Protein backbone atom coordinates (compact mmCIF):
# COMPACT_ATOMS: atom_id res chain seq x y z
CA UNK A 1 0.00 0.00 0.00
CA UNK A 2 3.08 2.06 0.25
CA UNK A 3 6.57 1.42 0.63
CA UNK A 4 6.80 -1.75 3.26
CA UNK A 5 8.42 -3.80 0.72
CA UNK A 6 11.74 -5.82 2.85
CA UNK A 7 14.29 -7.07 1.05
CA UNK A 8 14.50 -10.66 3.32
CA UNK A 9 10.34 -10.83 2.77
CA UNK A 10 8.23 -12.66 0.48
CA UNK A 11 8.42 -9.67 -2.34
CA UNK A 12 4.68 -9.27 -3.82
CA UNK A 13 3.95 -8.23 -7.42
CA UNK A 14 4.14 -4.16 -6.20
CA UNK A 15 7.57 -4.85 -4.65
CA UNK A 16 8.33 -6.67 -8.30
CA UNK A 17 7.54 -3.73 -10.33
CA UNK A 18 9.60 -1.49 -8.19
CA UNK A 19 12.42 -3.37 -7.80
CA UNK B 1 7.63 -31.73 -19.89
CA UNK B 2 5.11 -30.38 -18.02
CA UNK B 3 5.09 -27.50 -19.97
CA UNK B 4 5.97 -23.82 -19.01
CA UNK B 5 5.61 -23.33 -15.14
CA UNK B 6 3.69 -20.15 -13.97
CA UNK B 7 6.15 -17.30 -12.36
CA UNK B 8 4.79 -16.96 -8.92
CA UNK B 9 4.92 -20.45 -8.06
CA UNK B 10 8.89 -21.06 -9.08
CA UNK B 11 9.46 -17.70 -6.60
CA UNK B 12 7.37 -19.13 -4.12
CA UNK B 13 8.49 -22.51 -4.06
CA UNK B 14 12.24 -21.22 -4.61
CA UNK B 15 12.29 -18.70 -2.20
CA UNK B 16 14.82 -19.28 1.20
CA UNK B 17 12.51 -22.09 3.42
CA UNK B 18 12.85 -25.27 4.89
CA UNK B 19 13.04 -28.02 2.55
CA UNK B 20 13.82 -31.56 3.19
CA UNK B 21 17.65 -32.50 2.14
CA UNK B 22 19.50 -35.42 2.35
CA UNK B 23 22.42 -34.93 4.60
CA UNK B 24 25.67 -37.30 4.71
CA UNK B 25 26.48 -38.64 8.07
CA UNK B 26 30.36 -38.31 6.94
CA UNK B 27 30.13 -34.86 6.59
CA UNK B 28 28.55 -33.94 10.18
CA UNK B 29 30.65 -36.49 12.16
CA UNK B 30 34.38 -36.14 10.90
CA UNK B 31 36.04 -38.16 14.17
CA UNK B 32 33.85 -41.57 12.72
CA UNK B 33 35.60 -43.12 9.89
CA UNK B 34 36.80 -46.51 11.14
CA UNK B 35 32.65 -47.43 11.72
CA UNK B 36 30.71 -47.35 8.21
CA UNK B 37 27.76 -46.30 8.58
CA UNK B 38 24.28 -48.02 6.92
CA UNK B 39 23.03 -45.28 6.20
CA UNK B 40 26.01 -43.42 5.69
CA UNK B 41 23.13 -40.45 4.78
CA UNK B 42 20.47 -39.17 6.78
CA UNK B 43 17.00 -36.88 5.80
CA UNK B 44 16.58 -33.92 7.24
CA UNK B 45 15.10 -30.30 6.95
CA UNK B 46 17.36 -27.55 6.07
CA UNK B 47 17.10 -24.47 4.12
CA UNK B 48 17.79 -24.46 0.62
CA UNK B 49 17.11 -22.30 -2.87
CA UNK B 50 18.16 -18.76 -3.16
CA UNK B 51 17.72 -14.77 -1.72
CA UNK B 52 15.85 -11.82 -3.25
CA UNK B 53 18.76 -10.14 -4.28
CA UNK B 54 22.53 -11.48 -5.18
CA UNK B 55 23.88 -9.26 -1.64
CA UNK B 56 21.97 -11.82 0.94
CA UNK B 57 22.22 -15.05 1.75
CA UNK B 58 19.44 -18.21 2.78
CA UNK B 59 20.78 -18.70 5.98
CA UNK B 60 19.15 -20.58 9.01
CA UNK B 61 17.62 -18.58 12.53
CA UNK B 62 16.35 -21.41 14.49
CA UNK B 63 17.78 -25.09 15.20
CA UNK B 64 17.13 -28.68 16.70
CA UNK B 65 18.16 -32.36 17.20
CA UNK B 66 16.66 -35.18 16.10
CA UNK B 67 17.56 -38.80 17.23
CA UNK B 68 17.92 -41.30 14.37
CA UNK B 69 18.71 -45.09 14.25
CA UNK B 70 22.07 -45.86 12.53
CA UNK B 71 23.69 -49.44 11.81
CA UNK B 72 27.30 -49.11 12.79
CA UNK B 73 29.35 -51.73 11.05
CA UNK B 74 33.50 -52.08 10.81
CA UNK B 75 35.67 -54.66 8.99
CA UNK B 76 36.45 -58.33 9.73
CA UNK B 77 33.98 -57.20 12.96
CA UNK B 78 30.56 -57.63 13.53
CA UNK B 79 27.60 -54.66 13.16
CA UNK B 80 25.45 -52.68 15.83
CA UNK B 81 22.24 -50.22 15.78
CA UNK B 82 22.97 -47.20 17.87
CA UNK B 83 21.18 -43.86 18.39
CA UNK B 84 22.38 -40.86 16.46
CA UNK B 85 21.05 -37.01 17.20
CA UNK B 86 21.51 -34.79 14.17
CA UNK B 87 21.17 -31.05 13.98
CA UNK B 88 18.07 -29.63 11.79
CA UNK B 89 17.03 -26.05 10.71
CA UNK B 90 13.62 -24.63 12.20
CA UNK B 91 13.26 -21.51 10.46
CA UNK B 92 15.25 -19.74 7.59
CA UNK B 93 16.09 -16.16 6.28
CA UNK B 94 17.88 -13.97 4.15
CA UNK B 95 21.01 -11.66 5.36
CA UNK B 96 23.13 -9.46 3.81
CA UNK B 97 25.96 -11.72 3.02
CA UNK B 98 29.63 -11.37 5.60
CA UNK B 99 32.49 -13.39 4.36
CA UNK C 1 12.32 -32.44 18.80
CA UNK C 2 10.21 -35.62 17.74
CA UNK C 3 11.61 -38.81 18.70
CA UNK C 4 14.02 -41.94 17.56
CA UNK C 5 13.09 -42.69 13.66
CA UNK C 6 12.25 -45.99 12.42
CA UNK C 7 15.61 -47.53 10.91
CA UNK C 8 13.30 -49.10 8.04
CA UNK C 9 12.24 -45.40 7.37
CA UNK C 10 15.78 -43.44 7.48
CA UNK C 11 16.80 -45.94 4.41
CA UNK C 12 14.03 -46.35 2.38
CA UNK C 13 14.10 -42.26 2.66
CA UNK C 14 17.26 -41.71 2.05
CA UNK C 15 18.29 -44.15 -0.53
CA UNK C 16 19.24 -42.82 -4.02
CA UNK C 17 15.90 -41.55 -5.22
CA UNK C 18 14.54 -38.65 -7.03
CA UNK C 19 13.67 -35.61 -4.37
CA UNK C 20 12.87 -32.14 -4.57
CA UNK C 21 16.02 -29.99 -5.26
CA UNK C 22 16.50 -26.20 -5.34
CA UNK C 23 19.42 -25.46 -8.37
CA UNK C 24 21.09 -21.64 -8.78
CA UNK C 25 20.44 -20.67 -12.25
CA UNK C 26 24.35 -19.00 -12.25
CA UNK C 27 25.57 -22.73 -12.16
CA UNK C 28 24.01 -24.13 -15.21
CA UNK C 29 24.00 -20.97 -17.09
CA UNK C 30 27.88 -19.52 -16.60
CA UNK C 31 27.61 -17.17 -19.91
CA UNK C 32 24.23 -15.38 -18.47
CA UNK C 33 25.94 -13.04 -15.97
CA UNK C 34 24.79 -9.44 -17.29
CA UNK C 35 21.13 -10.13 -16.59
CA UNK C 36 20.08 -11.14 -12.81
CA UNK C 37 17.41 -13.68 -12.74
CA UNK C 38 14.18 -13.02 -10.30
CA UNK C 39 14.38 -15.99 -9.05
CA UNK C 40 17.67 -16.51 -9.46
CA UNK C 41 17.04 -20.20 -9.03
CA UNK C 42 14.49 -22.88 -9.67
CA UNK C 43 13.09 -26.11 -8.02
CA UNK C 44 14.02 -29.35 -10.14
CA UNK C 45 13.29 -32.76 -8.98
CA UNK C 46 17.24 -33.86 -8.70
CA UNK C 47 18.95 -37.43 -6.79
CA UNK C 48 19.97 -36.73 -3.41
CA UNK C 49 20.86 -38.89 -0.74
CA UNK C 50 23.53 -42.23 -0.53
CA UNK C 51 24.31 -45.57 -2.06
CA UNK C 52 24.19 -48.77 -0.34
CA UNK C 53 27.90 -48.85 -0.41
CA UNK C 54 31.17 -46.64 0.13
CA UNK C 55 32.26 -47.13 -3.42
CA UNK C 56 28.91 -46.35 -4.97
CA UNK C 57 27.86 -42.91 -6.25
CA UNK C 58 24.10 -41.73 -6.80
CA UNK C 59 23.74 -40.71 -10.32
CA UNK C 60 20.79 -40.55 -12.37
CA UNK C 61 20.17 -42.64 -15.71
CA UNK C 62 17.52 -40.61 -17.56
CA UNK C 63 16.81 -36.98 -17.87
CA UNK C 64 14.33 -34.48 -19.01
CA UNK C 65 13.58 -30.79 -20.11
CA UNK C 66 11.65 -28.12 -17.95
CA UNK C 67 10.54 -25.09 -19.03
CA UNK C 68 9.77 -21.96 -16.41
CA UNK C 69 9.06 -18.30 -16.54
CA UNK C 70 12.18 -16.34 -15.29
CA UNK C 71 12.30 -12.40 -14.78
CA UNK C 72 15.37 -10.79 -16.24
CA UNK C 73 16.16 -7.63 -15.34
CA UNK C 74 19.55 -5.65 -16.06
CA UNK C 75 21.30 -2.37 -14.03
CA UNK C 76 20.19 1.07 -15.03
CA UNK C 77 18.01 -0.71 -17.87
CA UNK C 78 14.17 -2.55 -17.33
CA UNK C 79 13.34 -5.78 -16.96
CA UNK C 80 11.49 -8.79 -18.94
CA UNK C 81 9.96 -12.12 -18.64
CA UNK C 82 11.43 -14.80 -20.51
CA UNK C 83 11.09 -18.96 -20.85
CA UNK C 84 14.21 -20.92 -19.45
CA UNK C 85 14.42 -24.55 -19.84
CA UNK C 86 16.07 -26.60 -17.61
CA UNK C 87 17.43 -30.46 -16.93
CA UNK C 88 16.07 -32.62 -14.50
CA UNK C 89 16.05 -36.02 -13.50
CA UNK C 90 13.51 -38.59 -14.10
CA UNK C 91 15.42 -42.07 -12.64
CA UNK C 92 18.31 -42.78 -10.45
CA UNK C 93 20.31 -45.48 -9.50
CA UNK C 94 23.94 -46.32 -7.56
CA UNK C 95 26.95 -47.46 -9.86
CA UNK C 96 30.58 -48.32 -8.58
CA UNK C 97 32.43 -44.56 -8.59
CA UNK C 98 35.41 -44.28 -11.55
CA UNK C 99 37.31 -40.87 -10.86
CA UNK D 1 14.84 -66.47 -0.22
CA UNK D 2 18.50 -67.39 -1.32
CA UNK D 3 21.10 -64.94 -2.52
CA UNK D 4 19.64 -62.21 -4.90
CA UNK D 5 21.37 -59.43 -2.43
CA UNK D 6 21.57 -57.23 -5.09
CA UNK D 7 24.49 -54.34 -4.04
CA UNK D 8 22.74 -51.15 -5.91
CA UNK D 9 18.65 -52.78 -4.67
CA UNK D 10 17.03 -52.19 -1.97
CA UNK D 11 19.01 -54.58 0.26
CA UNK D 12 16.10 -55.94 2.70
CA UNK D 13 16.29 -57.13 6.28
CA UNK D 14 18.11 -60.47 5.02
CA UNK D 15 20.13 -58.63 2.77
CA UNK D 16 21.38 -56.37 6.10
CA UNK D 17 21.89 -59.37 7.82
CA UNK D 18 24.35 -60.90 5.92
CA UNK D 19 25.92 -57.53 4.35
Amino acid sequence: GGNECDIARMWEWECFERL
Amino acid sequence: HHEVVKFMDVYQRSYCHPIETLVDIFQEYPDEIEYIFKPSCVPLMRCGGCCNDEGLECVPTEESNITMQIMRIKPHQGQHIGEMSFLQHNKCECRPKKD
